[PDB]
């Protein structure tokens, strides 16, 4: 292996205005979306599970 | 402490609606579900 | 039992429970004291146009606020104790009852002889009596010897209960797998009151303890035909 | 039993932590890390107090051991006293980043 | 950048004092009233 | 524009990602104790994984890239680890505690003895001395990996990094195996209880603080690492130790002591 | 004989407010003692004292559980 | 842009506010459950049905005011507004785990909400007892859930006080000692140990419960050799320092309010205060046993804990008289904050000595599961905890709005919230002697009286916290904006005008060493 | 204690090497020589339905909720006894 530390210094700091979270290229996107998308989705249907088990099934 | 005198008054009347939505807000459905509370006792 | 508009302890049925009495007498004398002393002191610094807004030195008044409240608190504890270790002093019983609280009714053991035992359940309020105490009557009371220095055991079959007789100045936790003891002795006799003192489920409030408290004779009579 | 492979600070170090570094090794506290030592405080020899705009907050604490720390505003201009001791200070503008 | 100064360094707007006192009574109300319909509620399955 | 040498982050979503992937976590698991069912749980653990993945790689990021981490932040993250761990031992008193309490009065339904009448203890002298010997080591190799970092021995430094991760798994399996071969389940009583429990909680921080190393490994490989700045491997050490130690007071109170 | 037992004494070995182990060692103590009287050819009549005290002391419900346990062949304790 | 700003937050300041609206919300819904009981117990006989679903009420009334309420008003809503600024500091020593902190709450509050959804709801008392709590005696997801509840509860404030330690030991200005920072971040910082140190013990607790309930562990079980009693050692290690945890952040504004007030430039006898706050939180370390008089311990163990728990009054009377003294000779401003203050001198001493009645483990046996508990722990929450959170409010409110109350207003909800709560708690002292045991939802017919009294004094309280909801929208609606404020030189956190930029002390203060 | 070599005089990394190799790893030589020597599969004892052993409160969330999580057939009885 080589040393590419400064490669990635000079691309995190390259002045584009982003947040580190999303500096990093469009991957950074992607995986946030789908990470936001989990999150939110799953607090619907878990918002879902309580509503079912809230009310009895006898 | 010193503050400059109010950008939007609140006029008494004003003040009368405030409270009252206030107080309603909490007493209305309250009031409501604890009226029903035989109705929901037994139903 | 507790009358309406009650103030104060239940009356000291107990020894003991008449020692507890006298101790909250003087500790509560201490409690009004303070609180009305700082009350006052409040008053005293909010009225007055004199004023001292410098630094006030602190290590030398420290001294008097560390060693008064010190000084109290063991003219608290003193008494305190004393009494603790008199409710553990070695006694010596007549008799022992064993207690286990069950969601929602208690139920009584007396076996140092025959195999007495049975179950002790509140008196609805629809099937009081007149003159009977609404959620405070049970159907089998717990008949025991006025006069006399008993061991009961309590213990629980389910979840915990605890086994309170106010005016006897008694509490003790029924926890299952475990027999804790506590020694009772009525200095009268009569009918004593308490109530389950341990969130136990759905009728925790429904499932008191009533005591009957009458002449070692009659005890036994009623032992024999409670059989 | 021994080499090497393994960046140095100098060699590595980027962003503010390479300011620090550099400044630090040039005898300089650019980024405020270090307590500055008080002058006499007379009108004559003030407090020199550095900055970057027209005015910073000053902490006072009179005595060596005080507990209260007196809170001011030094302006750009006159030198000020502290409403507590009275011992002077004076902003000295601007820089840092050349 | 974000707004800076009085009625800017919060969530809901106070801009319109009646469009807040309504916000303010969803807030405030909302919460009031919530363990009354779980009462209500767990006295509805039993 | 400012003038101190603290670090002001950059608005991020992963604190709300990871307090949501915590509500789906504690669901997930209600949901399958009482209503059997993973897909909550699963989720969950998912976006947990994702947040902790870049929550820290942005902290990588600001660090190693950015050079943010100024010596006053450093700082403030040693306490902060310091901190951490302190918390995680208090948990595990709360253990020890529980097996205490158990073992020094020991009631009837047991026998009134410890162990419990019906409980065959593993032998001490055999796979959990052996652990016990592995752990010792991997505290060992880790300090040989950190004395060749600050000497600037790259190679090295890998050599025992290795090393250590190699026996922390190694000790993961170890225990994978004794978990399976041991003749008394979790559901044999408070035995079974205190012993699974703690020992179950250890293997889990064995394989966090394994993984944490495997990071640092890695970090080691693209050359994040400065002979002076590393405080990421810092810490994974202090927390191996930790692991490391707790090991020493299970193998003393609950296989040797308590057999 | 020595007896005239009215109820369980106080032992100096269980002083405390928790009596469990009072109870459980009267219990053990009992079927122990008699099982040594049955084996040896004796009588159980000396065992007579533990009997007494355990029943005081022992919960109804304790004595039946670990009574159906000794036959059930499942008696935690050591007999 | 405005997610970025309150969902993505990494502001002290913003989260401080995100805290206090988490923290106003949850009190609606433990004053609502507050009436809900008092309500019940209004008059004699049955009103919602037994006492399951009256003690799932009771049960949650504690959760929320206190882990929902009173913990993130203190300390994350006053703790991240207020200690960055006391002491300069630009924000937090880790503003991104910060806002973490934060929205672990909702969630953790949806989990109680949850519980008291499905099946019948945790009708466990607060402290979650088992076997009660069990999976027989409440079988179903209930109490489940409310594990997860304050799993959530603890790993937020867990991380919180992390981080207001390492920021109040490693951010301060280069010359100013630990002897030279405001009183309040004194007590944030040691309620941040108190924190650290006893949450995770309630952790392994309720994790030992959980999994007697799903994984057929046998911690607290007896036919395991389990014993329910472990679980309230494992508890209470955790309950008495969280009571301690509750007060201390509002030690810390008493000492402000009254200094402030009397018109002083500093509260009498500092080193004393961080001398006290600091045995406290100490002392309320090693007496959790108070908690367990009549489980039936050794009588020397309760002899122990009888005389250590007697202890921190000395500790604490020493804080109460140095306020009398910080308002021994001061030019009295008598604000509303002010009188919150002088409020909570006098209610929280009272329960304080009630405290002292029953650390006595001979009087306690009586007095043990009464209502003369429930006095005592009311006069020094609901009216101390409460009072300060009040006076920190009206006070700061200027600070952290831009905008002033109007403060005829705010001496009248003092007047009546003030009635309202002694009307409330003051005649369970009776109730409490005379028998009257904690956790019923019927009672016998002697105690009619004053539990009407004290249902009525729950509703003035209440006419009171609807006003305090109006009085907030008046100074919303108003716009008074803040001009000046004086004795900034010794409160720095005003220094930066009301309200302060986003970004305050970007360029840090100047402090000399000498 | 002060173990029973000597070094101290500089304790870096060529030192904790050493000890890794010639202390440390030969250590775990042995315990894991040992450990795979005393092994060999002990008799399984007698079954007893013991009533604080096999508990059973709620079945488990998986399976068909009588068998722990790391079940052993040859060592793990169920509430009924052994496998066949
Ligand atoms: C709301 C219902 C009131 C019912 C009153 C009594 C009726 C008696 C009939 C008829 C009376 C005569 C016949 C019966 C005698 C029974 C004696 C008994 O069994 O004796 C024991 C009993 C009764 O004790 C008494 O001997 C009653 C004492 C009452 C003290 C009241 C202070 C009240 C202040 C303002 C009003 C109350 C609300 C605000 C309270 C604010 C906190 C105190 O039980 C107690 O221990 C109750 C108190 C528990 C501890 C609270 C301690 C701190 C309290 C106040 C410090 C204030 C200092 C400044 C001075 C006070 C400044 C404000
Ligand atoms: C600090 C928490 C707290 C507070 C403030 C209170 C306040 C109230 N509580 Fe209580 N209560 C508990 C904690 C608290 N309580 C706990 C732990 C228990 C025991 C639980 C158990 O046994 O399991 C208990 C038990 C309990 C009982 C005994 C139940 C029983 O034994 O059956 C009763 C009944 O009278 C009661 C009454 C009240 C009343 C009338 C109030 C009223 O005084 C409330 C009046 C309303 C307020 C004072 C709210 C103000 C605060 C806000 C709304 C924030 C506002 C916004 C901003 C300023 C930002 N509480
Ligand atoms: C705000 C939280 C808070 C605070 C700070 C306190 C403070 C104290 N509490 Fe506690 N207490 C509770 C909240 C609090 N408490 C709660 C919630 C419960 C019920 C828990 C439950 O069951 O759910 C309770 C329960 C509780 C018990 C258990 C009772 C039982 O269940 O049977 C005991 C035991 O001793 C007690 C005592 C004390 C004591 C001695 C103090 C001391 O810290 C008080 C010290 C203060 C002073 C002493 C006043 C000032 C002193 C002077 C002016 C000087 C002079 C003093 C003398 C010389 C006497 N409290
Ligand atoms: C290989 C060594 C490492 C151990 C961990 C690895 C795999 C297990 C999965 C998760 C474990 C994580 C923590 C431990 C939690 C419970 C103890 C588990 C320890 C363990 O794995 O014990 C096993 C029981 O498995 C069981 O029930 C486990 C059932 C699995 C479900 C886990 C239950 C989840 C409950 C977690 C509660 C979270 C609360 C934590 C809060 C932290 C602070 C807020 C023992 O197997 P057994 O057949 O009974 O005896 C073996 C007989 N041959
Ligand atoms: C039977 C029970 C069973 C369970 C047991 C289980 C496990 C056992 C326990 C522990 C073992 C585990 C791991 C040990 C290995 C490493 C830990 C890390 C320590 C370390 O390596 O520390 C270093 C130095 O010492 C320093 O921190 C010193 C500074 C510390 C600061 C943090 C503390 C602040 C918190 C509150 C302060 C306390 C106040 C004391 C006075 C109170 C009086 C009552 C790092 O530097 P730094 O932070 O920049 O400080 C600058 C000061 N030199
Ligand atoms: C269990 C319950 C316990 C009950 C509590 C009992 C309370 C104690 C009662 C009395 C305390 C007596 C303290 C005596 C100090 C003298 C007061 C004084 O006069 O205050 C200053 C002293 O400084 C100083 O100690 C600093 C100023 C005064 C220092 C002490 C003031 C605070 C006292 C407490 C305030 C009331 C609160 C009491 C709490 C219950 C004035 O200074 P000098 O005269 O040098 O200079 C002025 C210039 N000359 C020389 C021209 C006059
Ligand atoms: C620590 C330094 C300060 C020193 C002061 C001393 C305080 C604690 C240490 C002492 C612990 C050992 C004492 C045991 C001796 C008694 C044996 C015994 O039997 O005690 C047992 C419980 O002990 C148990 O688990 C005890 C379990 C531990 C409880 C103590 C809690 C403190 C833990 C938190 C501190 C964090 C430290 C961080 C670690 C690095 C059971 O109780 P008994 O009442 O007997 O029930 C029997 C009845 O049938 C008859 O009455
Ligand atoms: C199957 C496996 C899944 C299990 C779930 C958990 C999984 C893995 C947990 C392992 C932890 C991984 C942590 C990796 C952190 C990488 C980021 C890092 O290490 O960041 C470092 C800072 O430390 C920092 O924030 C320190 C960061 C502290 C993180 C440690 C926390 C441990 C987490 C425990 C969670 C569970 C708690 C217990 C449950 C009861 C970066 O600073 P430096 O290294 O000096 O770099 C700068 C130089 O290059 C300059 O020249
Ligand atoms: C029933 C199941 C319950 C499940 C509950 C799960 C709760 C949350 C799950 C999701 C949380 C994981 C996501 C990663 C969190 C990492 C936090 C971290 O690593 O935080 C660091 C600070 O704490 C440090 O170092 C040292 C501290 C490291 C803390 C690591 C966080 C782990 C969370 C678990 C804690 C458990 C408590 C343990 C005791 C029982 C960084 O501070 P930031 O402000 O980010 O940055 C500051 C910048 O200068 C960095 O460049
Ligand atoms: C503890 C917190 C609560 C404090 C006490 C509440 C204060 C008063 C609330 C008033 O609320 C109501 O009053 C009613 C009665 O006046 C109701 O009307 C009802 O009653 C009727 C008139 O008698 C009918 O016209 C309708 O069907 C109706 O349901 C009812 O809806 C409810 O909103
Ligand atoms: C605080 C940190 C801790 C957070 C919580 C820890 C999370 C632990 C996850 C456990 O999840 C699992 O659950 C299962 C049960 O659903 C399994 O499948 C199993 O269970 C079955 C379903 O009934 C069977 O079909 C199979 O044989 C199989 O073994 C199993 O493999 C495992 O992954
Ligand atoms: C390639 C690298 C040398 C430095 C460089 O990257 O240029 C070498 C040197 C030392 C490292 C190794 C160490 O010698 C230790 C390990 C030993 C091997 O048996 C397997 C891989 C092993 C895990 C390592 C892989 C190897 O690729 C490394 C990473
Ligand atoms: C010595 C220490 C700090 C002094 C300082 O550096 O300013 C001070 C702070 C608080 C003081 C303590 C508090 O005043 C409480 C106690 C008061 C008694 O007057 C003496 C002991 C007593 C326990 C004090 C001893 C000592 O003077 C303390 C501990
Ligand atoms: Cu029995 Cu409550
Ligand atoms: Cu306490
Ligand atoms: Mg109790
Ligand atoms: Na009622
Ligand atoms: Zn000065
Ligand atoms: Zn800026
Ligand atoms: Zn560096
Ligand atoms: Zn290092
Ligand atoms: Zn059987
Ligand atoms: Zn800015």
């Amino acid at each position: 292996f080589e040393n590419r530390v400064a490669e990635k210094q000079k691309l995190f700091q390259e002045d584009n205005g982003l947040p580190v979270h999303l500096k990093g290229g469009a991957t950074d996107n992607i995986l946030y979306r789908v990470t936001m998308t989990l999150c939110l989705g799953g607090t619907l249907y878990s918002l879902y599970c309580l509503g079912w088990a809230s009310f009895p099934h006898k | 402490i010193t503050a400059k005198p109010a950008k939007t008054p609140t006029s008494p009347k004003e003040q009368a609606i405030g409270l009252s939505v206030t107080f309603l807000s909490f007493l209305l459905p309250a009031g409501w579900v604890l009226y029903h509370l035989d109705n929901y006792k037994k139903s | 039992m507790a009358y309406p508009m009650q103030l104060g302890f239940q009356d000291a049925t107990s020894p003991i429970m008449e020692e507890l009495l006298h101790f909250h007498d003087h500790t509560l004398m201490i409690v009004f004291l303070i609180s009305s002393l700082v009350l006052y002191i409040i008053s005293l610094m909010l009225t007055t146009k004199l004023t001292h807004t410098s630094t006030m030195d602190a290590q030398e008044v420290e001294t008097i606020w560390t060693i008064l409240p010190a000084i109290i608190l063991i003219l608290i504890a003193l008494p305190s104790l004393r009494i603790l270790y008199m409710m553990d002093e070695i006694n010596n019983p007549s008799l022992t009852v064993k207690t286990m609280g069950h969601q929602w009714y208690w139920s009584y053991e007396y076996t140092d002889y025959e195999d007495l035992s049975f179950d002790s359940y509140m008196i609805p309020t629809s099937e009081l009596k007149p003159g009977e105490l609404r959620l405070l009557e049970v159907d089998n009371r717990v008949v025991l010897p006025m006069e006399m220095t008993i061991r009961m055991l309590v213990s629980s079959e389910d979840v915990l209960h605890s086994w309170a007789v106010p005016s006897l100045g008694l509490k003790t936790d029924a926890i299952p797998g475990r027999l804790n003891q506590t020694t009772l002795m009525s200095s009268r006799p009569g009918l004593y009151y308490g109530q389950c003192s341990e969130i136990c489920g759905s009728n925790h409030s429904f499932m008191p303890i009533v005591l009957e408290l009458v002449p070692l004779k009659y005890f036994e009579k009623w032992s024999a035909s409670m059989l | 039993a021994s080499g090497g492979g393994v960046p140095t600070d100098e060699e590595q170090a980027t962003g503010l932590e390479r300011e620090v570094m550099l400044a630090a090794r040039k005898g300089q506290d650019p980024y405020n890390i270090l307590a500055p030592k008080a002058t006499s405080g007379t009108k004559e020899d003030p407090n020199l107090v550095p900055s970057i705009t027209n005015k910073r907050i000053v902490g006072c604490i009179c005595e060596e051991d005080n507990s209260t720390v007196i809170w001011f505003w030094l302006h750009k201009g006159e030198a000020q006293r502290c409403p507590s001791c009275g011992t002077h200070y004076k902003l000295v503008p601007h820089q840092l980043a050349h | 950048h974000y707004e800076e100064g009085p009625g800017k360094n919060i969530p809901f707007s106070v801009e319109n004092k009646w469009r807040l006192l309504a916000m303010m009574t969803l807030f405030f109300g909302s919460g009031f009233a919530a363990p009354f319909f779980i009462v209500r509620h767990q006295l509805l399955k039993k | 524009h400012q003038t101190h040498a603290y670090h002001m982050v950059n608005p991020s979503p992963w604190p709300l990602t990871g307090a949501l992937s915590a509500l789906l976590m504690t669901s997930g698991l209600t949901m399958w104790f009482h209503f059997n069912s993973m897909t909550l749980l699963m989720i969950g653990l998912t976006t947990n994984m994702l947040t902790m993945y870049q929550w820290w790689r942005d902290v990588i990021r600001e660090s190693t890239f950015q050079g943010h981490h100024t010596p006053a932040v450093q700082k403030g993250l040693r306490y902060g680890m310091i901190l951490f761990i302190i918390s995680e031992v208090l948990f595990f008193t709360g253990f020890f505690w529980a097996f205490y309490h158990s073992s020094l009065a020991p009631t009837p339904e047991l026998g009134g003895c410890w162990p419990p009448t019906g409980i065959h203890p593993l032998n001490p002298l055999e796979v959990p001395l052996l652990n016990t010997s592995v752990l010792l080591a991997s505290g060992v190799s880790i300090t040989w990996a950190h004395h060749s970092l600050m000497e600037g021995d790259r190679k090295h430094m890998l050599q025992a990094l290795f090393i250590t991760i190699t026996l922390g798994v190694y000790f993961t399996l170890l225990q994978a195996s004794e978990y399976y071969e041991a003749p008394f389940t979790i559901s044999d009583g408070v035995y079974g209880s205190t012993f699974f429990v703690a020992t179950g909680f250890h293997g889990l921080h064995v394989i966090i603080g394994s993984t944490f190393l495997i990071v640092c490994f890695f970090r080691q490989l693209k050359f994040h690492f400065t002979s002076n700045h590393h405080f990421g491997f810092e810490a994974a050490a202090w927390y191996w130790h930790f692991v490391d130690v707790v090991w020493l007071f299970l193998y003393v109170s609950i296989y040797w002591w308590g057999s | 004989k020595i007896k005239n037992y009215q109820t369980a004494p106080f032992d100096s070995r269980f002083p405390n407010q928790n009596q469990t182990r009072n109870c459980w060692q009267n219990y053990l103590d009992f079927h122990r003692c008699e099982k040594a009287m049955t084996a040896k050819g004796g009588d159980v009549s000396v065992c007579e004292w533990y009997r007494r005290v355990y029943k005081s002391l022992c919960p109804i419900s304790w004595v039946s559980t670990w009574d159906d346990r000794r036959a059930e062949g499942t008696f935690p304790g050591k007999i | 842009m405005f997610i970025n700003r309150w969902l993505f937050s990494t502001n002290h300041k913003d989260i401080g506010t995100l805290y206090l609206l988490f923290g106003a919300w949850a009190g609606m819904v433990g004053t609502a459950l507050s009436l809900l009981i008092r309500a019940e117990l209004g008059q004699p006989g049955t009103l919602l049905g037994d006492d399951q679903i009256y003690n799932v009420v009771v049960t949650a009334h504690a959760f929320v005011m206190i882990f929902f309420m009173v913990m993130p008003i203190m300390i994350g809503g006053f703790g991240n507004w207020l200690v960055p600024l006391m002491i300069g500091a630009p924000d937090m020593a880790f503003p991104r785990m910060n806002n973490m902190s934060f929205w672990l709450l909702p969630p953790s509050f949806l989990l109680l909400l949850a519980s008291s959804m499905v099946e019948a709801g945790a009708g466990t008392g607060w402290t979650v007892y088992p076997p009660l709590a069990g999976n027989l005696a409440h079988a179903g997801a209930s109490v489940d859930l409310t594990i997860f509840s304050l799993h959530l509860a603890g790993v937020s404030s867990i991380l919180g006080a992390i981080n207001f330690i390492t920021t109040i030991i490693n951010m301060k200005p280069p010359a100013m000692s630990q002897y030279q920072t405001p009183l309040f971040v004194w007590s944030v910082m040691i309620t941040a140990v108190l924190l650290l140190l006893s949450l995770p013990v309630l952790a392994a607790g309720i994790t030992m419960l959980l999994t007697d309930r799903n994984l057929n562990t046998t911690f607290f079980d007896p036919a395991g050799g389990g014993d329910p009693i472990l679980y309230q050692h494992l508890f209470w290690f955790f309950g008495h320092p969280e009571v301690y945890i509750l007060i201390l952040p509002g030690f810390g504004m008493i000492s402000h309010i009254v200094t402030y007030y009397s018109g002083k430039k500093e509260p009498f006898g500092y080193m004393g205060m961080v001398w006290a706050m600091m045995s406290i939180g100490f002392l309320g370390f090693i007496v959790w046993a108070h908690h367990m008089f009549t489980v039936g311990m050794d009588v020397d163990t309760r002899a122990y804990f009888t005389s250590a728990t007697m202890i921190i009054a000395i500790p604490t009377g020493v804080k109460v008289f140095s306020w009398l003294a910080t308002l021994h000779g001061g030019n009295i401003k008598w604000s509303p904050a002010m009188m919150w203050a002088l409020g909570f001198i006098f209610l929280f001493t009272v329960g304080g000595l009630t405290g002292i009645v029953l650390a006595n483990s001979s009087l306690d046996i009586v007095l043990h599961d009464t209502y003369y508990v429930v006095a005592h722990f009311h006069y020094v929450l609901s009216m101390g905890a409460v009072f300060a959170i009040m006076g920190g409010f009206v006070h700061w409110f200027p600070l952290f709005s831009g905008y002033t109350l109007n403060d005829t207003w705010a001496k009248i909800h003092f007047a009546i919230m003030f009635v309202g709560v002694n009307m409330t708690f003051f005649p369970q002292h009776f109730l409490g002697l005379s028998g009257m045991p904690r956790r019923y939802s019927d009672y016998p017919d002697a105690y009619t009286m004053w539990n009407t009294i004290s249902s009525m004094g729950s509703f003035i309280s209440l006419t009171a916290v609807m006003l305090m909801v109006f009085i907030i929208w008046e100074a919303f609606a108003s716009k008074r904006e803040v001009l000046t404020v004086d004795l900034t030189t010794t409160n720095l956190e005003w220094l930066n005008g009301c309200p302060p930029p986003y970004h305050t002390f970007e360029e840090p203060t100047y402090v000399n060493l000498k | 204690a002060s173990a029973a070599k000597g070094d101290h005089g500089g304790t870096g990394a060529r030192t904790w090497r050493f000890l890794t190799f010639g202390l440390a790893l030969p250590s775990v030589a042995l315990c894991t020589l040992n450990s795979w020597l005393h092994s060999g599969h002990r008799e399984r004892p007698a079954f007893i339905p013991y009533h604080h052993l096999r508990i059973r409160t709620k079945p488990f969330s998986w399976g068909d909720g009588n068998h722990t999580f790391f079940h052993n057939p040859r060592v793990n009885p169920l509430p009924t006894g052994y496998e066949k």
